[PDB]
RNA sequence: CGAUGGCCUCCGUUGCCCUCAGCCGAUCGAAAGGGAGUCGGGUUCAGAUCCCCGAAUCCGGAGUGGCGGAGAUGGGCGCCGCGAGGCGUCCAGUGCGGUAACGCGACCGAUCCCGGAGAAGCCGGCGGGAGCCCCGGGGAGAGUUCUCUUUUCUUUGUGAA
RNA sequence: UGAGCUCUCGCUGGCCCUUGAAAAUCCGGGGGAGAGGGUGUAAAUCUCGCGCCGGGCCGUACCCAUAUCCGCAGCAGGUC
RNA sequence: GGAUUGGCUCUAAGGGCUGGCAGCCGACUUAGAACUGGUGCGGACCAGGGGAAUCCG
RNA sequence: UGGCGCCAAGCGCCCGGCCCCGGGGCCGGGCGCGACCCGCUCCGGGGACAGUGCCAGGU
């Protein structure tokens, strides 16, 4: 049945951030009313973190290892889905559509994705999904 | 040349150093101040008379003022 | 009927001698030396044969003078290549990485079986 | 690595070592090919995109960069303060918006690699925009008026950026 | 107002056993080697706005044609 | 190889804009008719003589 | 399948400087595998003929 679900990884496809690889956190198959098509609200990351490495010190580490995230609704047009997918958890509160009719807490949003992202990547699961596409 | 459409940048013009001189041109239906500075004239309209004979001494007074008749 | 001559030494055609007619203050038809008319930019892709959008269309020697925003979009290969190929580069290069992956792991199938 | 000057700070000047790497071949060859960027008015006996007046514009340069604006100024916790607002610890901050085409005043980055513009024949048809011509009037000045002719003729504007 | 004339911009098609320049110069992108600061007087850095200084050398008059050129000439010729 | 062609006065057809219709604008054409001149009308200018055959390319 | 690919990862062995308590921490370097060893023509293709120099005959 339907596979694009709310702990998805996509590949976005168009716009500014292209290329990118975000986590769907609230899908919605059936367009709403400002939105007639169907789409989607993911959290991906904008700036990858740099290729780390050994000799060198936990403070060029920490300094390269360090995520730039972005929250954004797109089109179901506009996401290549894949077969992987993460387990890290979002704040629903926090994160979501409100989140886009103001400039105050969508800061607060990229925060909270970036923070999480970062906890994440320092363990080493999933990554895949921390390594930049090459295209 | 620049055309100013708010009030108070052109003071802010006026009083830049680069100002040269600024002259007031009276035609009918219309009051010009043209400031000259160094790469534009910047011009400002005002279309009523009241507020041009307002501000006429509102120029800093070191800025060469000439009055086109 | 006021006819005009040139303002230049070049007295031929040629593609650099273009003008125009205006009209001075002073009542007069005067001739007015054109710039050749700008290309914007053509896809990287080799095969979309219109050219791109959001760059301006001026000749190469303005372009040290525009700004970075004139001559180029804000996105991943914008301003060089077009959106609808990058599109397709993108699922181009996810597709054979998976396909890859997926030969690696039935080869590895295949060694174990062996 | 070695030396100098400048408040020897930080940088400049070199001299040596390490490291980095192709050339399509020195050079010449177009006053019609390519080639950034100046227009209007006035002026002489003879010169004007060149002189004067007025508006611009391109390229190059600047120890201290001259200055603004952007990078930028947020969140958490313990607090003070009724609050406003103000303290002490942590954490981030190489911009932001739009589903998208893309947009916003800027929005770090080397060797290297890819691409674009420069950079393209002849002919046909059609459409858009200017200049000119044309028609009906308002003015201003001239011509005819033996008869007629609300008549005939001239003129009736705005540069670059 | 006009299938009016000229110029220019654009769209579209036809013809080729013809396919109809190079370089100087300039720009964008991919990468991510480096640099900045520890919360501030913020720093590195800015293709944004304004401001400061300079642009050297050579040609420039006139004829350009039944009289300023070439034909021995103020030549019914020739000359883009 | 034939006919016509001037001048003048008409008629008919060929369109746009606004609110099967109504109103308001309009650009050149084409055809037909009457009248008329000392049969003259592409009135100046511009502007193919024709046909039947042979030789050669 | 009209994508990307360089300027080492990793591993091993040495060294320096700073700090803290011989050990540890912090910063910054060197070498070697990774990328096997040895060799006498850069690889191929011809070759004592092509070819060249000088004589002789024909044309
Ligand atoms: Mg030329
Ligand atoms: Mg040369
Ligand atoms: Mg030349
Ligand atoms: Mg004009
Ligand atoms: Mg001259
Ligand atoms: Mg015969
Ligand atoms: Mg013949
Ligand atoms: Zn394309």
């Amino acid at each position: 049945g339907k596979f694009m679900k709310p702990g998805k990884v996509v590949l976005v496809l168009a716009g500014r951030y292209s290329g990118r690889k975000a986590v769907i956190v609230k899908n919605i198959d059936d367009g709403t009313s400002d939105r007639p098509y169907s789409h989607a609200l993911v959290a991906g990351i904008d700036r990858y973190p740099r290729k780390v490495t050994a000799a060198m010190g936990k403070k060029k580490i920490a300094k390269r290892s360090k995520i730039k995230s972005f929250v954004k609704v797109y089109n179901y047009n506009h996401l290549m889905p894949t077969r992987y997918s993460v387990d890290i958890p979002l704040d629903k509160t926090v994160v979501n559509k409100d989140v886009f009719r103001d400039p105050a807490l969508k800061r607060k949003a990229r925060r909270e994705a970036k923070v999480k992202f970062e906890e994440r990547y320092k363990t080493g699961k999933n990554k895949w999904f921390f390594q930049k596409l090459r295209f | 040349p620049r055309k100013i459409e708010e009030i108070k940048d052109f003071l802010l013009t006026a009083r830049r150093k680069d100002a040269k001189s600024v002259k007031i041109k009276k035609n009918k239906d219309n009051v010009k101040f043209k400031v000259r500075c160094s790469r534009y004239l910047y011009t400002l309209v005002i279309t009523d008379k009241e507020k041009a004979e307002k501000l006429k001494q509102s120029l800093p007074p070191g800025l060469a003022v000439k009055e086109l008749k | 009927v006021q006819r005009l001559t040139y303002r230049r030494r070049l007295s031929y055609n040629t593609a650099s001698n273009k003008t125009r007619l205006s009209r001075t203050p002073g009542n007069r038809i005067v001739y007015l030396y054109t710039k050749k008319v700008g290309k914007a930019p053509k896809s990287a892709c080799g095969v979309c044969p219109g050219r791109l959008r959001g760059v301006r269309a001026v000749r190469p020697k303005v372009l040290m003078r525009l700004s970075k925003t004139k001559k180029h979009v804000s996105r991943a290969y914008g301003g060089s290549m077009c959106a609808k190929c990058v599109r397709d580069r993108i699922k181009r290069a996810f597709l054979i990485e998976e396909q890859k992956i997926v030969v690696k792991v039935l080869k590895a199938q295949a060694q174990s079986q062996k």
